[PDB]
């Protein structure tokens, strides 16, 4: 059984104060008995700005309830510094609460905070933490987001060693060995291998990407995810698509394609939108709109309209 | 008018092919690929004259989704407390989805849902997802009481705009809290950094005429650098030490690319020198329209690349189109019509594999499988609108604004944080005021443009781009706080 908060001699001293909802509110919660005394006595620390352990105790009691609630969490925070309490057993908790699934934008954000104030030499066990949460959730789209933010703070900070960067291309190219259909992968490849500042681009080094992006689409002919990364590789170093079109070539009837793998029905839509770009970069532009035709009426007609627009900007 | 908008069921359906390499991507796309068509095999072809026997009617059941939102309308249960700090959201996708299905609330229930926004205001500043007494100001429920109160609320003493009207100065220095250096808001404070702040503030800051230099530096740059090379947009931009460079800290996502889309066509409208700094609207444009799911996953927008279909990126995704449609226009007119989208998909999606089954709880849905919410319902309604209603944004439209706009009149200039934070003088001020109001007002529905799949027992009405309000809302709302009624 619940014991109130009124009736515990540890919280004698606090008057609650009730939730301002004003007369007859529309999409009220019916709050369990321990969530509505919980807040009736955050509203009464919060307002006084008290900043002691059973206020700290409190937060947590909410925000295991309610993972989302920005407010007791922006609290929380306040409470940690102000009090001096150990970041590294607040990381360990934050750890708890992925294991007992209390997650949100707030628990991420939370994380951040703390890798940020604790300011490690180091952060390679951060990594290495992060790198085993995608495990059962390998696109979770908060966590790739943090992993950004890990590499990108500490590496401001002088704080990532080449070893470093060498092991996460290592390891990203493990996650794209286990599924080459991970999209959040191939944007973690790209910060590692084009965007990142310390970034080897060197010539042999664009040489080196190109091979490993056309064996990745010889592997999975149909898969979007590598067809949108060449896209995007040869239009940020400015690179013309005619020289590599004989490895693209045999999807619209450096490695070349495998007889086919099975189950690969031609053409590939993207095959042809590399086709048709490769023309209009040959300048050949009704040779190019023959294509986007072809996608539109026969090959891509969900996107009927988008290919019947790039026909008529060639024309 | 559907030439170039084929009819799912007049398309071949055949799963996403394997190339012989599984992987846990393609196991989880099969069986929704299985989901989704099993229910479209399941149900009446909703183009068909002759509606085939014993099969599902897919009309739109708004009477049922009417319900399902009536019924969590006055009380929720305790497992709602999920939501406990976004129950703005709970009023805003209540109160839109309602004005979308064409149902009025009596004046005593709006006037209920303006007393319960009223107490989530801060005088600091801001709204909270709950009362201020309970929760601190944050930039997402700003957006969601205000736009609730442009549905729900008037122009009277309890109507909540003369509030709006007086919180203006509070507003505005509250943005001004949440203003970082390199153009990123944090969403609260000590919040997180992403375009959905920046959304929601560019969304209140134009709609509530508090919008200044200072509150808006560096936010076309935080914006533009969130672009990845795939097209659409990522949460954040990272800033390299101003600047030395920026870089996307994750995939492009139906969601952020939405909000960065709108937060850009936001700022076009404010006549600052070399402002807003330029997108890629081409390659925003492609990542947009390839986000349209294949015949067998119903024609339905993913979120993001190799993921699934669902319901609520028909907002997201489907709503961004014609924003980037917009900005593919204007920068070809600067170097120098057939749908962008499949419209006619796109809605069969929604009343075929997004509405909840018949003769049960109402709403609408992720996909098949999943319980239909709030959320979805009115992000699925809001992008069935932009499919049934070709808006397009029009130049001869804002140069009528400009003609008709009253300088003279207006509420009174926020006073900037910086001393030289402000405009320049009121002349630049007033041409920033006209030029801002004028293109909020330029969205129009295009005559002959419309595309109602099933019949006209099906129309919702017509929500605007950018905003997600019906123009009929928008109107008086922005004219209130501009002073041109
Ligand atoms: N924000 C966000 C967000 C995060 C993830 C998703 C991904 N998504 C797609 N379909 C369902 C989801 C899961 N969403 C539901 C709505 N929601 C929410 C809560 C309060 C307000 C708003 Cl707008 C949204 C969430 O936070 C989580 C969608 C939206
Ligand atoms: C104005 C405003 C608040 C806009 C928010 C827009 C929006 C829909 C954002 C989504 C952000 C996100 C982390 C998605 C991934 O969730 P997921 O992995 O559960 O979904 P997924 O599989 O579809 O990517
Ligand atoms: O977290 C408490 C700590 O934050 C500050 C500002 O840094 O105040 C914030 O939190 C209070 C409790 O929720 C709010 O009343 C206040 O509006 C908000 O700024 C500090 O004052 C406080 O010690
Ligand atoms: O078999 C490929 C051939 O079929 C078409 C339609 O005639 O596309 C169908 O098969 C594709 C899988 O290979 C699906 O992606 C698509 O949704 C489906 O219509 C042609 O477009 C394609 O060339
Ligand atoms: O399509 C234009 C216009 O025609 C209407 C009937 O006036 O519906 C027809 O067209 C729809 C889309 O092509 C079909 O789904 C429907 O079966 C057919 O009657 C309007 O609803 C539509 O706006
Ligand atoms: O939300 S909708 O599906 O459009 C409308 C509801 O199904 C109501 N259907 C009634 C059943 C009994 C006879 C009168 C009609
Ligand atoms: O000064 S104002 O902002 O107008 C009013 C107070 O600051 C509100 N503080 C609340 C205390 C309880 C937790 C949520 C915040
Ligand atoms: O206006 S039109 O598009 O020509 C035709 C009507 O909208 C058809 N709506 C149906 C009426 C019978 C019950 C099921 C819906
Ligand atoms: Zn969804």
């Amino acid at each position: 059984t619940y014991i109130p908060m009124s009736q515990r001699r540890s919280w004698a001293d606090v008057k609650p104060i009730m939730q301002d909802d004003g007369p007859n509110p529309v999409v009220p919660i019916m709050y369990s008995e321990e969530y509505k005394d919980a807040m009736d006595y955050f509203r009464a620390i919060a307002a006084k700005e008290e900043k002691s352990e059973r206020a700290l105790e409190l937060t947590e009691i909410i925000v295991r309830m309610n993972p989302a609630h920005y407010t007791v969490w922006q609290y929380r925070f306040s409470l940690l510094t102000s009090l001096n309490k150990s970041l590294e057993d607040e990381l360990r908790l934050m750890n708890e609460f992925a294991v007992q699934n209390l997650k949100s934008y707030q628990v991420w954000h939370h994380r951040l905070l703390l890798l940020d104030r604790i300011s490690p030499q180091d952060p390679v066990s951060e990594i290495e933490y992060i790198h085993g949460s995608l495990l059962p959730d390998p696109k979770n789209y908060h966590t790739w987001a943090y992993l950004h933010w890990l590499y990108s703070h500490f590496s401001t900070l002088g704080r990532i060693s080449e070893a470093q960067w060498g092991s996460e291309l290592d390891w990203c190219n493990e996650m794209l060995r286990v599924d080459g259909r991970n999209n959040s992968a191939w944007g973690w490849r790209w910060y590692l291998r084009v965007s990142r500042p310390g970034a080897e681009t060197s010539s042999r080094s664009l040489q080196d990407e190109l091979i490993y992006i056309l064996k990745s689409i010889h592997l999975i002919p149909h898969n979007v995810s590598a067809w949108n990364y060449l896209r995007g590789f040869l239009k940020h170093f400015s690179l013309p698509l005619v020289p590599i079109l004989p490895a693209i070539l045999p999807y619209t009837a450096f490695p070349m394609p495998s007889p086919l793998p099975e189950d690969t029905p031609l053409p590939v839509p993207l095959a042809l939108e590399y086709l048709a770009d490769s023309f209009i970069e040959q300048n050949r532009v009704d040779d190019a709109a023959k294509v986007f035709e072809k996608l539109s009426s026969e090959y891509d007609q969900m996107r009927a309209g988008y290919w019947e627009f790039r026909r008529r900007e060639c024309a | 008018a559907t030439e170039f908008t084929p009819s799912v069921y007049s398309l071949v359906s055949k799963p996403l092919p394997s190339n012989s390499r599984p992987s846990a991507t393609l196991d989880e796309q099969a069986e929704t690929e299985d989901l989704i068509s099993q229910l479209f095999d399941l149900t009446a072809d909703p183009n068909a004259l002759v509606s085939e026997h014993g099969k599902r009617y897919s009309g739109l059941r708004k009477q049922e989704h009417t319900q399902f939102l009536a019924s969590s309308f006055f009380q929720l249960p305790g497992k709602f407390v999920s939501l406990d700090a976004s129950r703005p959201w709970l009023v805003f996708w209540t109160v839109h989805s309602l004005d979308l299905l064409g149902v009025a609330l009596d004046q005593g229930t709006k006037d209920r849902v303006v007393s319960t926004l009223l107490h989530f205001l801060s005088p600091k500043g801001g709204f909270g997802g709950g009362p201020a007494n309970s929760q601190i100001p944050h930039l997402l429920p700003t957006y969601a009481s205000v736009c609730s109160l442009a549905i729900a609320g008037n122009d009277s003493s309890t109507g909540g705009w003369k509030d709006l009207a007086a919180a203006r100065q509070s507003i505005y220095e509250f943005f001004m809290r949440c203003k970082r250096p390199d153009g990123g808001f944090v969403v609260c404070e000590g919040g997180e950094v992403d375009v959905r702040g920046t959304y929601c503030l560019l969304v209140v800051a134009t709609l509530l005429d508090i919008i200044t230099p200072e509150l808006l530096h560096n936010v076309d740059k935080f914006v533009s650098a969130c672009q990845t090379y795939e097209g659409g947009f990522a949460c954040a931009s990272f800033p390299f030490p101003e600047p030395s460079c920026r870089v996307s800290m994750a995939e492009a996502h139906g969601g952020y690319t939405s909000c960065s889309l709108n937060s850009h066509f936001l700022l076009t409208s404010v006549p600052l020198p070399s402002f807003p700094l330029s997108i890629d609207a081409n390659a925003a444009l492609r990542w947009t329209v390839l986000q349209q799911g294949e015949p067998i996953e119903g024609g339905g927008f993913r979120g993001r690349t190799n993921k699934l279909v669902d319901g609520c990126y028909s907002w997201w995704v489907g709503g961004g189109a014609p924003v980037a449609e917009e900005l593919v226009r204007r920068e070809k007119s600067r170097k120098v019509i057939p749908p962008i989208f499949n419209r006619v998909a796109l809605q069969e999606f929604t009343l075929v594999a997004a509405q909840q089954d018949p003769g049960s709880t109402g709403g609408l849905r992720d996909k098949p499988g999943k319980r239909p919410d709030q959320y979805h319902t009115c992000n699925n309604l809001s992008g069935l609108s932009i499919a049934q209603h070709k808006m397009s944004h029009s130049p001869s439209t804002v140069s009528s604004n400009r003609l008709k706009f009253d300088a003279s009149k207006g509420l009174p200039a926020v006073k900037p944080v910086a001393p030289g934070g402000g405009w320049k003088n009121e002349d630049e001020r007033q041409n920033a005021r006209r030029e801002i109001w004028a293109n909020a007002l330029g969205w129009i529905e295009e005559e002959g443009g419309e595309i109602i799949v099933g019949g006209k027992d099906n129309r919702i009405n017509t929500t605007t781009p950018v905003f997600n309000i019906l123009g009929l809302r928008l109107k008086p709302f922005i004219n209130y706080f501009y002073c041109q009624e």
